[PDB]
């Protein structure tokens, strides 16, 4: 006799098996698949038009709702309805269901591909004792830069076609995290001040180097509300300008590299 | 047919290859050039493996094995039953990863973002050529590479293992495998972490970056941060088979005896012999 | 550290299973010389006069051969065993009959052990056979011999370390690992396997479930026969200068047919040879041995597959004597 | 290219943050101070660290446990310090060598060996609680703690739960570097090939996929870092452009895709799963199945082979063959 065997050929070991593998497609395809899709659902079609009822598959790819406690007061619930408002200057280039879109305006200005932003909250990032955590380094007076490291203040910036395009005046500093994440900087003959990512910023001793937008397109960068704070929805704007250059700065960077 | 949030994003340009003439979607799927040569390669590897299996004695998945020919084949072409059909198959493989991998930079192009995603994904595209092309290249044979099969691929890693004794006192091994056991262990404490942040149940607040950090400083005394831990995952990723790949090359070409013997550069010093 | 390529390689499995031989030719050479040593066969003699049982006075093995037959014999002997010592090592000067010294009695046993090999032991042999060169390679003490307890060095021509040393104790995982091809195993295969036949080698069960009755608690054999049987099989491997898949698919250690060489079936053998030899000759010499060559336990040194094989899947690269000397066996 | 993925170009310094937990907050010993090479590939700050009651029982059974083990490997070498260090490798505590059953082993065989696993066990445990608590105090989910949980419960199998359910201790998991490697193929070879075991396989296939998981998901976050994607808690309560060029990637790669927060739980899950595959393999082992190739060949899954050189009996069943 035999220890796992049962009646007309199986054993546990094989029942096992099966299980795991039932454990294994229930977790995937009914938990973690659903968790999957709560952004972005449900999907956009050429227009779905049947407002008086929803097809089945929508509501059966679906998790119920969770509700976030925001930190400083606020709920989020997921998913939930949220269209894309704002126009966008993208005319289709042919008929098919998924051929590009071509922007019709200025892409930059446009905030469309690798230029779109996400319509995120109007809405300051804040620490844990509610501060405002992306400040300027002449506000966070009790933040430094660390000994070894360059101070930019004071350094120009080179843009894509090696024109100086304006000077370091500060560095925004995440006062949650102790990290510098963006530089601010005067652009040369337009009497106004840009944000810049650091991770567009090519950090040299006697300049700043960046390769993404050309120096005129400086002009043009989102402006912020306040000088001396900034919300989500603005961070990316201002991170979503310099990475739409890196496909349209120059009418050469979005045809093929070969 | 698209998230709510992606029109916005689906734009020309961004190709290596082409231009508009792929630059196009099916589906979800971007197209491209290197998704059409994707497909070419994987429906070609993909005739080939059904004729050769149709040859061969079984039907049942897990029995079924495409190998490579006998070594006195040295490094040239092989009958077609008899070793060529996994010579063809290996060709294929090759296109359809590299297709797949620069397909992957396209992608990366149009959305403006960072090529690290098929950066990483050339590490075992790497790792895949050491295995059946740089070291049969070293010994002088295609003999040595591995054969195509479920189960059949763990018979040619289990008796390659047992050509050197015992495999686990390999040194490149040993780094691999931190890595494997290391990595593992970093994904659940970063999953786990964003996790309990969110998600701290019965209506309690989300909590911030600041939690993040203080939780693992409390615990272990120190915290890496949130942007680090995902360089320090694809680095700890990585290197399971960068270092891997020395105790893989190293065996035969430049280690013919066991490797608990290698040791012996330690054990056997004057010194304290 | 390393060893530069290129690597001799062989096939001993299908195609696409890795099963070969991997080896450095450097290495191979170093042992083919090492080996080339074997002195070539002495002239052939006629047989001429009458059988040396009536001519000696104290020849109780060799007796059927006549004397020019045994006196050739006797020159073989002493190239193999003490060509450096000469007939002296064994005789009295003045009175060739005298057992008076203990190489004269050993020799005796040793050449009735050796035509048992080549006459009971031809599953291991085949007709390669043995002389008393295959062991002894031109020293009294065979460079490769085991007492009761692990030695280093391996080969007893080379001189020990203070650590290496059987008396020091603080060298004694060393001296096991040596002995298993550098492995942290910790378990003596010889006494374990070779010194006699009262363990089995075999460990893993022949059937898919467990069988009641031999499956839990007392019942079972430890875990640790298998780290034993494993460190046999590194000590083997390395006495033999190859690896596992020499003999075994991976797949299956425990099964035959497809899954084994013939090299595993030979080695099987051998392991049987090596317990006759050990038990029935070489371990009841320590009554005619001085107590130099004793080990700590009173024992004889004895033999593993090393003792032949010196780091060779043949030994000696598969040389013969057989046909040029008949008087060693294989015996009607 | 974006150098801040390759390291940190302009650190910052700042006042020590600290958040304030519910209850041990005296308990934070050290001071801090920063090391600035650490700072270009991490957060530069180390220490302080927490030190309650649960952290110093783990130090203190486990401080028990490797000197237990510390003490066993010196008499190995008879307490030469010169060849401790040499074989420090090969050096070990082993489980009983003969077969006592479930009896309690003898100190020289085996019972140093189950009180270094018993001061162990409640290391692991105490530092269990130390994970679980410091989450709530802090006011955040369990999710590491269960992970965790996964992890210790695998070491337990190892280590006693299997011996138990077969009834023999010696067959645990020795103490020592190559040592507890050796444990590893004595084990595989008398459970009939460990690659013939499901449950070694689905354990490898997560940890395969664990460092899939790992390297994209790793690799993604700094192809999107310039839209801040490392401030992931914020994107997954205010999804910003970051987590949709993530989201697209994949989704345009693959044909589908997680959300920033769900990437998580598949990691998580992936990581689970090394440990509670193994877990069950292992369970299953010696108690239900014996030979795993004879279990695959039995249910038919394992691939054969033609004989290259001549198939060859068990010369032991020959007729007239010795023992
Ligand atoms: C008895 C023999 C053994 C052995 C023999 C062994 C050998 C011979 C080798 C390893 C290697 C390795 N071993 Mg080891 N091993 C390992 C772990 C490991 C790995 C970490 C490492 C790398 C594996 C690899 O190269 O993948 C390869 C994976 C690849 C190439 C992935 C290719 C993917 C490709 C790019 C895309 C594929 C696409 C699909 C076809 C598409 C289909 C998708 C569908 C869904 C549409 C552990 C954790 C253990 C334990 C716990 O004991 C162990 C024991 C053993 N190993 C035994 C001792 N092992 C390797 C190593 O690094 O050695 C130093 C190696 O060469
Ligand atoms: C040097 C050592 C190696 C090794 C050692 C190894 C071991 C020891 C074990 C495996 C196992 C596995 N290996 Mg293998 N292996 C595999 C694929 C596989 C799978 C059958 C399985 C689980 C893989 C997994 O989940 O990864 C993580 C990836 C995930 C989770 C994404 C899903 C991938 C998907 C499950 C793979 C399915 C591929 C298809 C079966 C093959 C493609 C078919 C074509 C016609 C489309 C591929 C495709 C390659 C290539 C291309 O190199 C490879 C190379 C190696 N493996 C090297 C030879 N592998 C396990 C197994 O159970 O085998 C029976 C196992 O125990
Ligand atoms: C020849 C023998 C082999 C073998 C023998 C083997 C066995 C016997 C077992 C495995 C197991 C496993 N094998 Mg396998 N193996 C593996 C991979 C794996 C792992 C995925 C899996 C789980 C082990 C693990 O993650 O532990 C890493 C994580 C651990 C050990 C958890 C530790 C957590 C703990 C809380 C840490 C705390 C420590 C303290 C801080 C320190 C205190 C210490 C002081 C006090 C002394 C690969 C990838 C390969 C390849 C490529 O060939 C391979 C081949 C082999 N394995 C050969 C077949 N392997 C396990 C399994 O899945 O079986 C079904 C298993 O039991
Ligand atoms: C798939 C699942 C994976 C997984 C998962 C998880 N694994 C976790 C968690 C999860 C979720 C935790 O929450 C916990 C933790 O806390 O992480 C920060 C932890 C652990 N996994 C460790 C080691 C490990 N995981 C392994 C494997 C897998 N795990 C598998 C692969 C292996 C292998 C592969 O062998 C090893 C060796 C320890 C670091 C830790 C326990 C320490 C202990 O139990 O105390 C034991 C008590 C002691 C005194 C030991 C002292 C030394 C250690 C190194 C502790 C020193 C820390 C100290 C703070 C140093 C001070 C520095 C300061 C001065 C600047
Ligand atoms: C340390 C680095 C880690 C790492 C990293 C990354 N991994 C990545 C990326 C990164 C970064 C991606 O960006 C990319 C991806 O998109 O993710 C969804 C990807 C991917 N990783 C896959 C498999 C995978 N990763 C493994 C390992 C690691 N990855 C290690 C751990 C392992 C094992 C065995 O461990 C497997 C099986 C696919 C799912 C996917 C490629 C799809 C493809 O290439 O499409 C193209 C090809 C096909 C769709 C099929 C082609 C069929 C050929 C022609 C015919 C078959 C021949 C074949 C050789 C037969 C084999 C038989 C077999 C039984 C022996
Ligand atoms: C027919 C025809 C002509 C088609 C033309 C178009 C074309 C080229 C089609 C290709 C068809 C092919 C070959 C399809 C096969 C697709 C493949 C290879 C699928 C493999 C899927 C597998 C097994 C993946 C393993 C990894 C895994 C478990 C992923 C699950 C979780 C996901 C989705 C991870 C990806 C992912 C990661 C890693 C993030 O970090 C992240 C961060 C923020 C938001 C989202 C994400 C995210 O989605
Ligand atoms: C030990 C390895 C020996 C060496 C070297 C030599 N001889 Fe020997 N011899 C040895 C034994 C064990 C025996 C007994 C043989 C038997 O069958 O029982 C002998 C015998 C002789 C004889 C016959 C002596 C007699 O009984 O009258 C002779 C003449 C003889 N040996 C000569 C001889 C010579 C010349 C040697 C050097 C060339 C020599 N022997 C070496 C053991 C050993
Ligand atoms: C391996 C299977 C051997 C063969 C074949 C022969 N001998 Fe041997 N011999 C062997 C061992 C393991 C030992 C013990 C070590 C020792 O030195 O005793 C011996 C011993 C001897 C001796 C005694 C020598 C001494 O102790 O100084 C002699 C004289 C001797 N052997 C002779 C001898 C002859 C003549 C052989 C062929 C007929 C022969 N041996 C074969 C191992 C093996
Ligand atoms: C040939 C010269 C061999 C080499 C090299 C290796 N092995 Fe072996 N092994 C061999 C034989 C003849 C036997 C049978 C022993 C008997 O007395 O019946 C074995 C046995 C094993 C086993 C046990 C199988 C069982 O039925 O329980 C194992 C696990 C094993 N061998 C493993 C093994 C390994 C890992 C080797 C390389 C280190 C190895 N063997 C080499 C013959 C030969
Ligand atoms: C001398 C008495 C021997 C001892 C002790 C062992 N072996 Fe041996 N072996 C010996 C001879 C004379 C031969 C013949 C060589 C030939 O050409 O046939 C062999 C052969 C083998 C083989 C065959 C190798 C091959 O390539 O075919 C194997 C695998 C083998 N021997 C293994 C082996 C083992 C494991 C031993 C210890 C148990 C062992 N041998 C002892 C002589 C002697
Ligand atoms: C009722 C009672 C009597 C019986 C039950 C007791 C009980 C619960 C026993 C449980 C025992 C268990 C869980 C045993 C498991 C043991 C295992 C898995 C051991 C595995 C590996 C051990 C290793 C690698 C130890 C190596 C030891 C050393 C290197 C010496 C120690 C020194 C160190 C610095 C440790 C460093 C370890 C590492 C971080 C490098
Ligand atoms: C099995 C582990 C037993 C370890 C016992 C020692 C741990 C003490 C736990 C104190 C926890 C106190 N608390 C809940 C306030 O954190
Ligand atoms: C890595 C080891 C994987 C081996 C997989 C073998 C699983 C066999 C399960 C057989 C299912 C039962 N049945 C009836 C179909 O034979
Ligand atoms: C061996 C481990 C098995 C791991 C299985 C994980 C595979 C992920 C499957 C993704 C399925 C995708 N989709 C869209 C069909 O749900
Ligand atoms: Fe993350």
């Amino acid at each position: 006799m035999y220890h796992g065997a049962l009646a007309q050929h199986l054993d546990i070991a094989q029942l096992v098996w099966y299980a795991q593998w039932l454990v294994i497609w229930t977790v995937v395809l009914l938990y973690l698949r659903r968790e999957d899709r709560r952004e972005g659902y449900p999907l956009v079609e050429p227009l779905g038009l049947v407002k008086l009822a929803p097809e089945d598959g929508q509501v059966y790819e679906l998790p119920y709702p969770k509700t976030f406690v925001l930190p400083h007061g606020g709920t989020v619930t997921v998913p939930r309805r949220r269209p894309e408002t704002r126009e966008l200057k993208l005319a289709q280039t042919d008929g098919f269901e998924g051929a590009p879109l071509q922007p019709t305006g200025n892409p930059l200005v446009d905030a469309v591909g690798p230029a779109s932003y996400a319509e995120r909250a109007e809405v300051v990032d804040a620490t844990v004792d509610g501060k405002a955590k992306i400040v300027p380094l002449r506000v966070a007076t009790d933040f430094s830069i660390a000994e070894g490291d360059v101070d930019p203040r004071g350094l120009p910036v080179v843009a894509a076609d090696g024109v100086e395009a304006g000077t370091v005046t500060d560095l925004w500093v995440d006062r949650s995290e102790h990290y510098f994440r963006y530089l601010e900087l005067s652009v040369a003959g337009s009497a106004r001040t840009a944000l810049i990512p650091l991770g567009f910023c090519d950090v040299k001793k006697d300049k700043i180097v960046v390769t993404s937008i050309l120096s005129e397109q400086f002009a043009n960068v989102p402006r912020l509300q306040s000088r001396d704070q900034i919300t989500l929805r603005e961070e990316d704007k201002v991170s979503a300008y310099y990475a739409g250059g890196l496909l349209y700065a120059t009418p050469e960077r979005a045809e093929s590299l070969l | 047919a698209l998230l709510s949030f992606e029109r916005k994003y689906r734009v020309r340009g961004g190709t290596l290859i082409g231009g508009d003439l792929f630059d196009f979607w099916v589906g979800p799927y971007f197209v491209g050039f290197f998704g059409v040569s994707a497909i070419f390669f994987i429906f070609l590897g993909v005739s080939l493996i059904g004729y050769a299996a149709s040859q061969g004695p079984t039907w049942d998945p897990f029995a079924i094995s495409i190998n490579p020919p006998d070594l006195k084949y040295g490094l040239g072409a092989a009958p077609l039953l008899e070793g060529g059909f996994w010579q063809a198959i290996t060709v294929c493989a090759l296109g359809a990863f590299i297709s797949w991998m620069l397909r992957e930079v396209e992608i990366s192009r149009k959305l403006g973002i960072g090529w690290h995603v098929p950066l990483a994904f050339c590490v075992p595209i790497f790792m895949f050529c050491v295995l059946q092309v740089f070291r049969p290249l070293l010994l002088g044979s295609w003999g040595h590479a591995f054969p195509y099969g479920i189960l059949s691929h763990l018979d040619w890693v289990n008796n390659f293992g047992y050509q050197y004794l015992n495999w686990h006192y390999n040194p490149g091994h040993m780094s691999s495998v931190s890595f494997l056991f290391v990595n593992a262990m970093a994904l659940g404490l970063h999953g786990g972490l964003i996790l309990s942040v969110a998600n701290p149940g019965d209506g309690d607040k989300v909590k911030t970056a600041e939690h993040e950090n203080q939780y693992f400083r409390d615990v272990v005394g120190y915290s890496i941060g949130a942007l680090s831990i995902h360089r320090l995952g694809l680095f700890l990723a990585s290197n399971i088979f960068l270092t891997g790949a020395f105790g893989t090359i190293a065996s035969g070409p430049f280690w013919t005896r066991g490797w608990p013997e290698w040791w012996g550069w330690w054990l056997d010093i004057p010194f304290w012999s | 550290c390393f060893e530069p390529p290129p690597a001799t390689t062989t096939q001993t499995g299908f195609r696409g299973l890795s099963m070969g031989e991997v080896l450095h030719p450097a290495t191979v050479k170093a042992k083919k010389e090492r080996d080339a040593q074997y002195p070539p066969a002495l002239a052939a003699v006629k047989a001429e006069g009458p059988p040396v049982s009536q001519v000696y006075k104290n020849v109780k093995v060799l007796g059927n051969l006549t004397e020019a037959e045994f006196l050739r014999t006797m020159t073989a002997i002493t190239e193999w065993v003490s060509p450096q010592e000469g007939c002296t090592y064994c005789h009295d000067e003045n009175n060739l009959a005298s057992e008076a010294k203990y190489p004269y009695v050993v020799a005796r046993r040793m050449l009735e052990m050796t035509r048992a090999i080549n006459t009971n032991w031809t599953q291991h042999v085949a007709q390669t056979g043995v002389t008393c060169y295959t062991c002894h390679r031109g020293t009294p003490l065979p460079p490769y011999v085991r007492y009761l307890e692990p030695t280093l060095p391996l080969n007893n021509r080379e001189t020990p370390t203070h650590v290496e040393r059987v008396e020091t104790r603080s060298g004694y995982v060393v001296r096991l690992a040596k002995y298993t091809a550098y492995s942290a195993l910790n378990y003596d295969p010889f006494t374990m396997f070779l010194a006699n036949d009262k363990r089995q080698v075999r460990v893993v069960p022949q059937t898919a479930l467990p069988l009641v009755g031999v499956s839990r608690g007392k019942e079972r054999r430890p875990l640790s026969d298998a780290y034993a049987t494993f460190a046999l099989m590194m000590s083997i491997s390395d006495s033999l200068g190859t690896n596992c898949t020499f003999c075994h698919n991976a797949q299956t250690f425990e099964s035959w047919g497809k899954k084994s060489t013939p090299q595993r079936a030979i080695a099987w053998w051998g392991i049987r040879m090596v317990r006759d030899l050990n038990m029935n000759y070489l371990a009841p010499l320590n009554a005619s041995l001085p107590a130099s060559r004793l080990g700590r336990q009173g024992e004889a040194p004895q033999a593993d597959c090393r003792t032949c094989h010196q780091g060779v899947t043949k030994p000696l690269f598969g040389a013969s004597r057989l046909k040029d000397y008949p008087e060693l066996g294989p015996i009607k | 290219a974006d150098y801040q993925t390759i390291y940190t170009q302009i650190q910052a310094r700042g006042p020590h943050i600290t958040v304030s937990g519910e209850w041990g907050d005296n308990d934070r010993v050290g001071k801090p101070f920063y090391s600035y090479w650490l700072g270009k590939i991490g957060d530069a700050q180390i220490g302080p660290i927490y030190l309650g009651a649960s952290g110093i029982a783990a130090f203190a059974f486990g401080s028990t446990a490797i000197l237990i083990i510390l003490f066993n490997m010196a008499a190995e070498v008879h307490f030469d310090p010169l060849q401790f260090f040499r074989q420090f490798f090969w050096l070990g505590l082993y489980p009983p060598k003969a077969q006592y059953g479930m009896g309690i082993p003898p100190l020289h065989d085996g019972g140093w060996w189950l009180m270094a696993g018993l001061f162990m066990t409640l290391s692991l445990g105490s530092w269990w609680i130390r994970v679980y608590s410091r989450a709530r105090a802090l006011g955040l989910g369990t999710h590491i703690a269960w992970n965790f949980a996964a992890a210790i419960f695998f070491v337990l199998c190892i280590g006693c739960i299997h011996p138990t359910l077969v009834g023999s201790w010696s067959e645990g998991v020795p103490f020592g570097i190559w040592p507890h490697i050796d444990w590893l193929t004595a084990f595989s070879i008398r459970y009939g090939n460990f690659y013939y075991c499901p449950w070694h396989g689905f354990s490898i296939g997560f940890a395969y996929g664990c460092g899939l998981l790992f390297a994209a998901h790793g690799a993604t976050i700094l192809a999107v870092a310039r839209f801040g994607g490392d401030r992931e808690i914020e994107q997954i309560t205010d999804r910003g452009t970051a987590v949709e060029r993530a989201a697209l990637f994949w989704r345009w790669t693959i044909g589908f895709n997680a959300t920033i927060e769900s990437v998580h739980r598949w990691g998580w899950f992936f990581s689970l799963m090394v440990m509670v595959s193994a877990s069950v393999g292992i369970l299953l082992t010696g108690t239900f199945v014996d030979n795993w190739y004879l279990w695959c060949v039995k249910h038919g899954a394992a691939p054969d082979y033609p004989a290259y050189l001549p198939a060859t009996p068990d010369p032991a069943s020959l007729p007239g063959a010795p023992k």
